[PDB]
């Protein structure tokens, strides 16, 4: 019973928050994903560093 | 009038689909790149570790000769 | 069909006949209908055997009689292509029950004309419990289709705040598949049609004006559908109570749509089906019911006739239809004709003649 | 007015002596104190289970319509203590009366029973005949005719038991030899008020029983006659006794009641009360107490202690 | 009842049925006791007859 | 007719015991001829066996003495 | 018509009956004391004499 | 003088409680004068048996000589 006005401006103002949480849900998700490089990629690194520091290290035993 | 509002946020919707698809594809390419510079580090870590052993090796075999 | 049968003493046989055939001798002075009745001759070993019996067969009688009853109303019960005052008697082996009767003879599909009298009160008994466990399975039946029928009724009767929506809410004005905007039903008066329109914009923030459109109309209320941010929807709803609004919690479900739909004709093919077999079953057994009454009013004719007689037994009997009015002095003619013969000292303390009633 | 301190022995007989002398009035010196507190209680209950025998035993005699006079005794007023077990004696005697009774009952319902015998000599029964219409038609109609009509008849008989009323017995009886009915005519017959107390044989045995209960029943009434010779011959005792008794016992316990109405010194076992007394009669009380103690053992002085108040 | 005439024919009726439950019984009785005769005669005979077999496979056992 | 009612009654209990101890006579006569008849059968019966039994005798020590 | 005097004759009369009374109960206490003087005083007699003797005959052991 | 009369019956029984009491502790008094005496006995006993043993072992020695 309104005028085009009002439901121009609340239809506006819905899409705005749509659009909002849709920038808001990339940006987080590549921010996790920057964290998530981070952590698996140290979680690799000493594993395998670990390991063939023990590996070496009883090689430098059997040579000594 | 009250339908193109309902488009207006159905668009929203669709977007906001987009959006965290490909949010969710480049975290997903992000991973995949942190893999291959961990390895990168890893290549680096073990070349270093190998140019001490050859180095201990190399140089234990003349000490002994020596003895 | 209420008729007396009557045991007589039967000392002479030609005149029980003359007494009971006769136009000049037939009861209320020929007005009444007189028809003989007989039996085939049977024999009971003890009379204090025949004795226990009587008062068994007294209570199979009982037992019987409420089982007909049963039967009556379970056929009253269904009413498929009958009412009750159309149809209410059916035929037993095709024929009326003045027809059965008179054509009524003891069956041997009900007992061995050598069987004991024991054995043959065991046949009607085991009968009508039989009868009786078969009544109570597929009243059970007709009882679960006309409360799910009446349910389904219920389902599509009422007012838009309760009526399903079936029939009301297409796919194209419900809001569907949306993550953020939540479609709450309302039910508004029509006089207050655009009041409570612009009353759903204070029920909650962000509660978009004017969105409120009418679906479907009542007899006393619009139902109209509202769309609104999900997260408003707790703050639209408890506004609309605070109002005296009730904002309906409602779902399009088009499973649920077409699941009900299946079931309202499967229920009624199924409620169509189940009577027309149902009721031939019970027409069976109505007619079987019958038959094993007559048999065991028969039996109690033995059982009273031996008490009354013993030796020989020729067992003489009348089925009278009385004539209205007519009974008292159709008792006083067969008091008149065996009064004398039942007994010098002098109904159940003293009986003329031995009595029983019929009425179905 | 004065007080008076009385050893417990001489007590009994003063308070006895006085009380039959009837000029002075004693006061409740210790109103918190009740029966029990005055010690009186075995003294009252006492008093009350001779009464209750008492009462019970002259109402038996009234009914013997005993003609006890009750008019000697009057001026013993015996005070032994030695009471107490004669008046348990006295139950006794009232409690053999009851066996007396207990015992007769039983016997009068033997003797109700055994008539019948005698009478009696298919099982017909005894019925006071009051409804010996019904009893016949409904057990016709029990099966009718089923068995053969048993008439039996009792003329000039014995008190009914039911209701101790001699009238003649016109009964028509049904008996069969069927089982379920015989079982069915039982609780027919039964209902009614009819007696089937025996069941006759033809053998000659069972003759020769009712001859032998014939025997008992005569030495039954023999009994029952000397039982009766013995209730009459106690109870003409008990209203002997009983007039005595009366006075004796209702004495007993007025004395008591007045001991109650006292009050108990703590260092004497003598017992003083405030009393008061006509002047007139001062000499004539002072002699009762004389002679009350003087009987008594203990020669206490038993003096009326004048005080002003 | 009352009428010397009607119990008479009570009794009459009575001793009729005494009898006829006499009679049955009485024949009833007679005739199971035929039937028991073959019955039991036969059992005691088979009974015999099967120990008799066995004097006889004795017999047969005790030659060749 | 009391009297004579009586001895009707009393008659009728007599011919009953006469029935049933009668019907127990017979029944044990029956009995006794089913013994004589079975112990009858069971003597041919054993006559005949008996008398193959020695037929079959006599031919096995004919055979046993062919040699 | 009896005088003050006399009922303090029956007072005293009241004492002298407290003063026979009072004799009975003292006599009846000093017999029983007596009597229990005497009875514990042979058990513990009895009882050390007895194991003396037996000491003693015990003892003719040695001698005998 | 009634209060007089009480007072000097109060004052005999007040001697009569005295005189049990006494007699009470007098009881007590020669219950342990009886345990006191009873030993005194015991050990006159005790000297004359001492006496017999001994007189006992010195016939013994004089009169096991002629055996």
């Amino acid at each position: 019973a309104l005028s085009d006005a009002d439901v121009q401006k609340q239809i506006k103002h819905m899409m705005a928050f749509i659009e909002q949480e849709a920038n808001e849900k990339a940006e987080e998700i590549d921010a996790k994903a920057e964290e998530e490089f981070n952590i698996e990629k140290g979680r690799l690194v000493q594993t395998q560093r670990l390991k063939i520091m023990e590996y070496y290290e009883k090689k430098e035993k059997q040579i000594e | 009038s009250q339908s193109q509002g309902i488009q207006q946020l159905l668009q929203a919707e669709k977007r906001a689909a987009e959006k965290v698809a490909d949010a969710r594809k480049r975290k997903a390419r992000r991973l995949k790149q942190a893999k291959e510079e961990a390895q990168m580090e890893v290549e680096q870590y073990r070349r270093e570790r190998e140019q001490e052993f050859q180095s201990k090796q190399q140089a234990a075999m003349g000490s002994q000769g020596n003895l | 069909t209420e008729f007396w049968l009557i045991s007589a003493p039967g000392e002479k046989t030609c005149q029980q006949t003359w007494e009971k055939l006769h136009a000049a001798t037939t009861k209320n002075n020929n007005l009444a209908v007189s028809s003989k009745f007989n039996i085939p001759d049977l024999k009971v070993g003890t009379l204090d055997v025949l004795v226990g019996l009587s008062d068994e067969l007294a209570k199979l009688d009982a037992f019987v009689e409420g089982v007909v009853k049963k039967v009556a109303q379970y056929m009253a019960d269904v009413l498929e292509d009958s009412k009750d005052k159309v149809q209410e008697n059916l035929l037993a082996s095709g024929v009326d029950l003045v027809t059965y009767i008179t054509r009524f003879q003891w069956d041997m599909a009900k007992y061995p004309i050598k069987q004991s009298l024991k054995n043959i009160s065991e046949i009607i008994a085991k009968g009508v419990t039989q009868i009786d466990n078969d009544l109570k399975s597929r009243a059970s039946a007709y009882n679960n289709l006309k409360g799910n029928l009446q349910n389904l009724e219920r389902k599509n009767a009422g007012s838009l705040l309760t009526r399903s929506l079936a029939e009301i809410v297409k796919k194209d004005d419900f809001v569907l598949d949306s993550e953020y905007l939540v479609t709450l039903l309302v039910v508004v008066p029509k006089l207050n049609h655009n009041d409570w329109i612009k009353q759903y914009e204070t029920l909650a923030e962000m509660v978009v004006p004017r969105s409120s459109n009418v679906l479907s109309e009542d007899q006393d209320s619009y139902l109209c559908n509202v769309t609104l941010f999900k997260k408003a929807v707790d703050d639209f709803r408890h506004k609309a109570r605070e109002n005296k609004f009730i904002v309906r919690d409602f779902q399009y479900n088009e499973e649920e749509m077409r699941a009900d739909k299946e079931e309202m004709n499967r229920l009624s093919t199924d409620k169509k089906k189940q009577f027309g077999p149902l009721v031939r079953w019970l027409k069976v057994n109505f007619s079987e019911a019958f038959i094993a009454w007559i048999h065991i009013k028969a039996l109690r004719v033995f059982v009273e006739s031996v008490l009354r007689y013993g030796l020989p037994v020729n067992f003489q009997a009348m089925l009278l239809q009385p004539n209205k009015k007519s009974v008292k002095k159709l008792r006083e003619v067969l008091h008149e004709l065996y009064k004398h013969l039942d007994s010098s000292a002098a109904q159940q303390e003293y009986y003329p003649y031995v009595y029983y009633k019929i009425d179905c | 007015l004065a007080q008076l301190f009385l050893q417990s022995e001489a007590a009994y007989c003063c308070v006895s002596e006085l009380e039959e002398l009837g000029k002075v009035q004693f006061r409740d010196l210790n109103p918190d104190v009740n029966v029990f507190q005055r010690k009186f209680v075995n003294e009252v209950r006492r008093c009350e289970e001779m009464d209750r025998k008492l009462r019970f035993v002259e109402k038996e005699i009234r009914k013997a319509n005993i003609p006890i006079m009750d008019t000697g005794e009057n001026p013993e007023v015996p005070f032994p203590r030695d009471m107490i077990d004669l008046e348990a004696n006295f139950e006794k005697i009232e409690n053999e009366l009851k066996e007396i009774n207990t015992n007769q009952e039983a016997l009068k319902r033997n003797f109700l029973e055994l008539t019948e015998l005698k009478f009696i000599l298919f099982v017909a029964g005894v019925i006071n005949r009051e409804r010996i219409p019904t009893f016949e038609r409904m057990l016709w109609r029990v099966c009718r005719g089923n068995v053969f009509l048993r008439q039996a008849e009792i003329e000039n008989p014995l008190e009914d038991p039911v209701t101790g009323d001699y009238v003649h017995k016109s009964v028509f009886i049904i008996f069969f030899q069927g089982d379920q009915l015989k079982n069915r005519v039982k609780k027919i017959c039964e209902g009614f008020r009819a007696s089937l107390y025996p069941c006759p044989e033809t053998p000659q045995e069972r003759k020769e029983m009712a001859s032998g209960v014939n025997t008992r029943i005569d030495d039954l009434q023999m009994v029952l006659n000397q039982t009766e010779d013995h209730r009459q011959r106690v109870l003409q005792a008990a209203a002997k006794n009983i007039r005595v008794w009366f006075i004796k016992v209702r004495k007993m316990k007025a004395i008591y009641h007045t001991l109650n109405l006292c009050n108990i010194d703590v260092t004497q076992k003598c017992l003083i009360a405030e009393v008061w007394c006509p002047v007139t009669d001062l000499d004539s009380i002072q002699f009762a107490l004389r002679r009350g103690t003087e009987h008594s053992g203990s020669t206490v002085p038993s003096i009326l202690n004048r005080m002003q108040t």
